């Protein structure tokens, strides 16, 4: 587990060296980030359960063939278990925009997944579709601009941590395909 | 309007308060209620609601319970069905 | 999967032990209660759909703020996954009765339904509604049979509780 | 009951009916499905996989083999 | 009852180890946001009872259903009893606000909320048509500030998001 | 409103006077086949809902440009028209098979529809093949008595000729 | 799926080469001609739904045996099975379009199709007529412009010769 620090350490050891003037320069901007980086937590957070709800029902709205007696969301388990997934899923989004670096994401929950979903039977693409939607909803919730919300903060550009963001959810769907 | 009306002459108190109400007689309203213009940030004295509801969960709840989505008869469940799919 | 099969070979497999007189005197039973339970299975397999539509009729007729604003049924597509949903619980019911205990409607229908519906805001209350409507339109002589009957009850009995 | 070798070469059923307890992904990566190779009988296809292990269970990597 | 010097000092605990500097920032960002959460809380304090009442008003106002038939408030008892459940979960809101965490709203309200709830037949999107409607109803000059409201909005958030 | 009835006291009352022994036997074949009409409207009211469900079907089955644009019932509301429109013709079916005459059904029905069709863009071949889908489909002899289903085809077909 | 890019990445790669000039040359011609395949690519996603309409509109109007008796289109599902097919090569001309390769449009629509074209007896005639219809549906000034627009037609041939 690593964040945006821990990167720039870990690369200043195998360099060799100590930590210098750009690299911190680059993290001073980190730290100037900062609230934005946190509002965003907190946008992305306090809407979670109804983006993983909105997220699974259009999964299987766009494919019909999942809730077809012997797809896999076909029973309640499958169901439930599914839901269960996306809520992880959205969790360690979330915690890999607090940690600002993606280790996190990389050690807990993207290593070992594409062989457990290949060992289950769960179809990749509709994973991949379900992230995708968590994605551009996520964006859309960290922009502001949801069709059914719209909080009060004071006004800044956010183009680069929304960009962010999407880079995560784009290493989940890549991940599991 | 006999030979189009055929025997359909109504009676005064089926055509007061029929259809054409604020037609038949437009005048003898008994002192309409105005609402005024008042600016949203001074509330312009002492109000007391003096209801049971709130002025704004009543109004809350008469726009949630609005307008129910009307059942049609020929979207209703067969027997067996298919999900239709986006 | 849960009957008295699996509940004797899960257990004599447990012991690591011979299925005794016990097990054959359990078998013995489930081969007395069948031909009720098989009956009832023809009938439901029999009238499935007016059960449905009566039970989802009877369910919308009680609870009417669904069609209203609706976080709920509020197309003729959600309400064709309302009866739908109805099919599936009576086509468990039918399992079950076919199986003899209450093991599809449980690893089916029942695991895990909670977060599910707790998830996508569907009230349990209506489905009790529903269900309890059907088990109101119960015969005693004229539909079934007195004691099929009976084990037909036992089982929506079984899905209520498993419910509320 | 079953062997504690045989319950490490078997399976890991569903969720909902043969485990209570939700399961770490790395149980499914490592112990899992695991089934060895028969000899093969061209050229090609002798040094890409191992054969069939003994006193050791792969999971999800001998599904891909 | 989890806050910032609950996890830092059940952290360090944990390792055994003495608390360093990582602890002390922690709890300096405590002292820094501080402010901005016992300003909602005095305000909470404030005017508590006009926020239930509104707060249940239009929770009524949506559910109609419930002073109907009802299997819910049915009589002024229950009725009684819905709006001392949204004092309980102002109650908390404000007890989140002191402490700083989600740690007594979590503990107190929400841990093993849903078997109560689905046992005595209680729906919960009654509750959450309660809290967004309160959340609808947040001003951000008027009533609180600006800062300290995102925090309100916040914990009420995860109470909903707790719920549903 | 045209019966056997009403035309023969409008008759001896356009003569001014008592009714003689002809319009006694005039009613008195209205009430000869009085029985077969009323077993039409009983079956009529029985299943009017698959004759309107199979009639629509068949109707856009036929002429599929219908769903084309804009030029006709395109969106779903329209196509609710449709299914409506045809529930009032089997409504005024059942009236003046009730009647006997073709009264209700012309002066409710077919008085007026030619200018409303033609202003708002109404094809009528395709009400013409619902209608003759309903008149092929139906069984003499299986789901009512032969000389009902005559009756039955005869108010169809006095739509069909009144139609275009 | 073949485009510039992918040819000259590809053979270098396949040489062991470092991409050397004439690379560069390949992709400063797919940025030359890059304006123009947008511009129909925009324009083709502007109007698709009206290009398959009239497409197999006119599929239909030369071969109307399909409609007859029909082993082909011999419903209203099948003709919706009909444009939709012709939505999907609509589709991919759109996604060669954009790549600017025949790639998307070979490997989505072309590999394999003949086996399923000649296992469910699917004629290409009628696919060539629909397309031939929209390639004399072309306009030179008018709808696209001149360059792009023979860009259009380049991959509307290549369907046609990939199917005949
Ligand atoms: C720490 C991270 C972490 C995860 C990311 C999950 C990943 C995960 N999912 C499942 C298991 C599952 N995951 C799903 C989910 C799916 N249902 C579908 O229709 C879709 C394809 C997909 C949601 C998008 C389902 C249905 C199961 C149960 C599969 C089955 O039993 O058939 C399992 C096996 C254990 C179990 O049954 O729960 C695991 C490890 N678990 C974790 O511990
Ligand atoms: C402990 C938790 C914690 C948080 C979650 C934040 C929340 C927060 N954000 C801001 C403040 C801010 N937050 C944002 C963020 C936004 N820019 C946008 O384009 C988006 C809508 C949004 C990111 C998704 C901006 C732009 C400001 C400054 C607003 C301004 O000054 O106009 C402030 C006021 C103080 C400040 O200026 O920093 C606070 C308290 N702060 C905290 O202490
Ligand atoms: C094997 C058993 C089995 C079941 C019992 C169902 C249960 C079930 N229902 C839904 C899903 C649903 N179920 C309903 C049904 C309801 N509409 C209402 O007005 C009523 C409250 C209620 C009927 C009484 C609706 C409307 C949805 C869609 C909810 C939504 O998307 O908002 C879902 C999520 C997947 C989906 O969208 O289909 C599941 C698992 N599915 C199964 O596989
Ligand atoms: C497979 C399960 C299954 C059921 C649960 C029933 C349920 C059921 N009962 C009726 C229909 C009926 N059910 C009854 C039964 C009786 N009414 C009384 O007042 C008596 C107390 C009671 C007998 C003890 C009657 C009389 C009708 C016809 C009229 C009615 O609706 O009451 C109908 C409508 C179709 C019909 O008329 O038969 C249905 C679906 N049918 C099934 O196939
Ligand atoms: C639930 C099902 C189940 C089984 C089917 C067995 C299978 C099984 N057998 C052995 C183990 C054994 N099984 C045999 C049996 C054999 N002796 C021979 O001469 C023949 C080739 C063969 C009988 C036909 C022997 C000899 C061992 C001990 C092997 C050894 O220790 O060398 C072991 C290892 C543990 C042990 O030592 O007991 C297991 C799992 N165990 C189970 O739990
Ligand atoms: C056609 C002939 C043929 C062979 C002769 C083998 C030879 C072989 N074995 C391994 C690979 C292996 N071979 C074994 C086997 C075992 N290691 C132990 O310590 C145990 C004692 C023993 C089982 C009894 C193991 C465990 C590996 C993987 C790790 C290793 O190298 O030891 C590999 C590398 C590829 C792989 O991982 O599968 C190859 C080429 N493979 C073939 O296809
Ligand atoms: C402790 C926290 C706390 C809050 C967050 C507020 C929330 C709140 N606001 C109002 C009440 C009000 N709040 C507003 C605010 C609004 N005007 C609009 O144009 C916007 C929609 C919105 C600002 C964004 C208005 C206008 C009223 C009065 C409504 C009325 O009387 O019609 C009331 C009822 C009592 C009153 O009249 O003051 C309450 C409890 N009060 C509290 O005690
Ligand atoms: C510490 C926090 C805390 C809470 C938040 C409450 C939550 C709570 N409410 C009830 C119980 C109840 N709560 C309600 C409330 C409702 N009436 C309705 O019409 C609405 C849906 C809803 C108000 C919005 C009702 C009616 C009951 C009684 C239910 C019944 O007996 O049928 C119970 C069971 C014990 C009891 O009967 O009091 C509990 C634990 N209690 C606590 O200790
Ligand atoms: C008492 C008897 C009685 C009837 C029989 C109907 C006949 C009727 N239909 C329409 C009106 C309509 N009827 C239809 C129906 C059609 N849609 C199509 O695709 C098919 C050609 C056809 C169904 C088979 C449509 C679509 C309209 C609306 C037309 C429009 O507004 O463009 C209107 C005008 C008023 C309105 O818009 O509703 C009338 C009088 N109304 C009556 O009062
Ligand atoms: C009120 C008036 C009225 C009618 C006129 C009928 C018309 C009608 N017939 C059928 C249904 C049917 N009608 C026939 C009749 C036919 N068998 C053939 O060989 C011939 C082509 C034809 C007799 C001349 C058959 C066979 C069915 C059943 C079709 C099937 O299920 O495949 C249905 C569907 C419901 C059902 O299955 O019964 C309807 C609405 N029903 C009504 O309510
Ligand atoms: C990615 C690109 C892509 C395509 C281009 C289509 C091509 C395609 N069409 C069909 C299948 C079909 N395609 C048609 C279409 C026709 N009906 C007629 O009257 C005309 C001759 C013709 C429209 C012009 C029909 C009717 C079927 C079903 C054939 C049948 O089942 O008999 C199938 C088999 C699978 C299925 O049934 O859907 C495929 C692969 N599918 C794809 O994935
Ligand atoms: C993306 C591909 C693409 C096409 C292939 C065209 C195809 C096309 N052309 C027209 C429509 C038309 N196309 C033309 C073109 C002309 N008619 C003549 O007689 C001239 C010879 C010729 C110009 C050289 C004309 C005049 C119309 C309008 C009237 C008509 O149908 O002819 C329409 C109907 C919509 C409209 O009016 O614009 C469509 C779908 N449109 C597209 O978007
Ligand atoms: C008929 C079957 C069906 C669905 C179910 C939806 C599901 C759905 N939501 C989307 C995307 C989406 N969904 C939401 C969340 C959602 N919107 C809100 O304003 C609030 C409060 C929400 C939770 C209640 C947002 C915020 C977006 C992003 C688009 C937007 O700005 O609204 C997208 C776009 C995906 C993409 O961009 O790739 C889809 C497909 N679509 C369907 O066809």
């Amino acid at each position: 587990m690593l964040d945006a620090f821990s990167r720039v350490v870990v690369n200043s050891d195998s360099k060799a060296a100590y930590v210098g003037g750009s690299d911190l320069q680059s993290l001073k901007t980190f730290i100037s980030d900062g609230n934005k980086r946190l509002d965003a937590v907190n946008c992305i957070v306090s809407n979670a359960s109804c983006i993983v709800s909105d997220a699974i029902s259009g999964m299987i709205c766009e494919n019909p063939g999942l809730i077809a007696p012997g797809g896999n969301c076909y029973t309640n388990r499958r169901m439930a278990a599914c839901l269960r997934d996306g809520e992880i899923i959205l969790r360690y989004v979330s915690y890999a925009l607090l940690a600002g670096d993606s280790s996190v994401l990389d050690d807990r929950c993207l290593n070992g997944l594409k062989e457990t979903y290949i060992a289950l039977g769960v179809p990749t693409a509709s994973t991949s579709r379900a992230v995708s939607i968590m994605k551009a909803a996520s964006t859309a919730f960290i922009m502001n601009t949801a069709s059914g919300r719209k909080i009060e903060i004071a006004a800044g550009d956010c183009q680069a941590l929304q960009s962010e963001a999407a880079a995560y959810f784009d290493k989940v769907g890549s991940a599991v395909d | 309007p006999e030979l189009v009306v055929g025997n359909k002459s109504m009676t005064v108190a089926e055509q007061v308060n029929g259809v054409n109400a604020e037609s038949y007689w437009p005048s003898s309203k008994v002192r309409p209620a105005v609402a005024r213009g008042t600016s949203p940030w001074m509330g312009l004295g002492v109000v007391k609601s003096y209801a049971a509801m709130s002025e704004a969960a009543m109004a809350y709840g008469i726009e949630q319970q609005s307008k129910p989505y009307v059942p049609q008869k020929y979207e209703g469940w067969s027997s067996g069905w298919k999900p239709k799919s986006s | 999967m849960k009957s008295v099969i699996t509940t004797t070979i899960s257990a004599a497999d447990a012991a690591g032990r011979f299925p005794s007189s016990s097990d054959l005197e359990s078998i013995q039973g489930n081969i007395q209660r069948a031909s009720a339970r098989l009956e009832a299975a023809e009938k439901l397999s029999g009238n499935h759909e007016a059960v449905v539509k009566e039970a989802g009729d009877a369910c919308f007729a009680k609870y009417s703020y669904l069609k209203n604003s609706g976080e709920a049924g509020d197309s003729q597509e959600k309400i064709n996954k309302c009866y739908r949903d109805v099919d599936h619980y009576m086509r468990l019911i039918n399992y079950s009765l076919v199986v003899g205990g209450t093991g599809p409607l449980d690893e089916w229908g029942i695991a895990g339904s909670r977060e599910v519906y707790r998830t996508l805001n569907l009230p349990g209350s209506a489905y009790i509604a529903s269900f309890t409507f059907t088990r109101d339109r119960l015969c005693v002589p004229r539909d079934m049979s007195s004691q099929a009957g009976v084990e037909f009850v036992a089982a929506l009995d079984y899905v209520i509780n498993s419910l509320s | 009951v079953v062997d504690p070798f045989q319950r490490k070469f078997q399976s890991i059923g569903k969720i909902g009916i043969d485990y209570s307890r939700p399961k770490k992904l790395a149980t499914y990566k490592r112990v899992g499905y695991s089934v060895g190779l028969d000899f093969p009988n061209a050229v090609s296809m002798a040094g890409h996989y191992s054969l069939t292990d003994c006193t050791r269970a792969g999971g999800a990597a001998k599904i891909l083999m």
